[PDB]
């Protein structure tokens, strides 16, 4: 019943199947890293991400006089076995917390079904996988075997608090925006969280508040999983399409531009900053991408490789994109079905909706200002649980989000840096 | 992406 059927320990011996040393397709060289497959199509790599981007392999913090306002560096974070063990257990607990909600179960199901499209063939009559949507797993005999996967949770790069989805691109294809999808690498840490303010006028002001309440890391991970869902279905909105914020004087004086992809992901009132005209534009655009996929599938008459049959892979994608199949076995995109899936991935799976399911306090808008970063430890059940997060039932932390109150539940938070007033 | 940069 649990999402992760094995309570992995970082030191568990490698078996070459779900506990193994692997290498990722970063078009470069790297020493194998120990990884854990926590669920079908989902892996966790308890390492700082110095792999997805060649220019971001240095965890060393530049001079203190060259540090931005909201950022946090510590080259030693996640370098020891105990830290990696705690990282693995923390990420696992958050997946269980997310999976324990109906919304989380829906999202994770969509993610597992969202296999990156097999669009690596240059011949229309053949269906082929794209190598960058796989990892190379070292087998018991020392040889490498290519395994397709949808999601990888990895530690952050140099800036510890810069969580985000990273994925390998294609020479000609925009995989996260052409309906294809690509394996998503989420830079994330369950060992830190961020403070926010309970009053909207304070939370959205760069000069006020110290970060009284702590964001539940399950919401933070869910946010990235939402992006991952968009990217896996190839419907992420080009980051160049932004809302030149004009609803917050502080954002304006700084000329802050927020991508529509972020507003969509947060949901709630934020999503309304994307006007109906633009909303319809994107819906049509991605509908067209799904149509291109149906056409590509229909042209494929043979499969490349010996991993799966063509009929199986066609069914995989029929299910992923909810395509319609006629007598001849030809695929087509049904407008109704597309709109429904598109809406599920973009309007149902949102940060604001997850807040409702977790019953936690959270920022009310993405258009606010960070207050502080705290060190936390959610592994001990006396600190955080799958079902209550920090707001432990039958304790003084159960009511009024007292568990998230960093002043009341001070033993669970250590402020590492204040951001207020630095902007 | 966790935040806008600020
Ligand atoms: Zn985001």
């Amino acid at each position: 019943m649990p999402f992760v059927n094995k309570q992995f320990n970082y030191k568990d011996p490698v078996n070459g199947v779900d506990i193994a040393y692997i290498k990722i397709p970063n078009a470069g060289q790297m020493q194998p890293v120990k990884a854990f497959k926590i669920h079908n199509k989902i892996w966790v790599i308890p390492e700082r991400d110095t792999f997805t981007n060649p220019e971001e392999g240095d965890l060393n913090p530049p001079p203190e006089a060259k540090q931005v306002p909201v950022s946090y560096y510590d080259s030693t974070y996640l370098s020891t076995d105990n830290e990696k063990d705690n990282y693995l257990k923390g990420v696992t607990k958050l997946f269980e917390r997310i999976y324990s909600t109906d919304l989380g179960r829906m999202l994770l199901t969509s993610i597992v079904r969202g296999i990156p499209f097999w669009g690596g063939s240059t011949i229309d009559t053949e269906l082929k996988v794209i190598d960058t949507n796989c990892i190379n797993v070292i087998q018991p005999d020392g040889s490498y075997r290519s395994e397709e996967l949808n999601l990888v949770i990895i530690g952050p790069s140099a800036d510890i608090i810069q969580f985000e989805c990273k994925s390998f691109g294609h020479e000609v294809l925009n995989l996260t925006r052409n309906g294809y999808g690509s394996t998503q690498y989420i830079r994330f840490s369950p060992d830190f969280t961020f403070g926010f303010e309970e009053s909207l006028e304070v939370d959205t002001n760069p000069l006020l508040g110290a970060g009284k309440f702590a964001t539940d890391p399950a919401v933070t991970l869910a946010h990235e999983l939402i992006h991952a869902g968009h990217r896996l279905y190839g419907i992420a909105i080009n980051p160049n399409r932004v809302f030149k914020v004009n609803t917050n004087a502080y954002y304006e004086m700084s000329g802050l531009e927020v991508s529509f992809e972020e507003l969509r992901t947060f949901g709630g009132h934020d999503a309304k900053f994307i006007d109906s005209l633009q909303e319809n534009e994107f819906r049509l655009y991605y509908y067209n991408k799904f149509k291109d996929i149906a056409s590509t599938l229909n042209k494929a008459k043979s499969i490349v490789g010996t991993t799966a049959s063509l009929q199986y892979m066609k069914n995989v994608f029929k299910e992923k994109y909810l395509l319609s199949e006629d007598t001849s076995g030809k695929f087509s995109v049904d407008k109704l079905k597309f709109d429904k899936l598109y809406k599920m991935l973009t309007e149902i799976y949102t940060e604001d909706n997850f807040v409702k399911f977790f019953k936690v306090l959270n920022r009310k808008t993405y258009l606010n200002f960070d207050k502080a970063v705290f060190k936390i430890n959610i592994v001990p059940k006396v600190n955080y649980t799958i079902y209550d997060g920090f707001n432990l039932r039958n304790t003084n932390l159960a009511a009024n989000f007292n568990g998230q109150n960093t002043e009341i539940n001070n033993m669970n938070f250590t402020k590492l840096k204040n951001f207020t007033g630095l902007f | 992406q966790r935040a806008t940069k600020m």
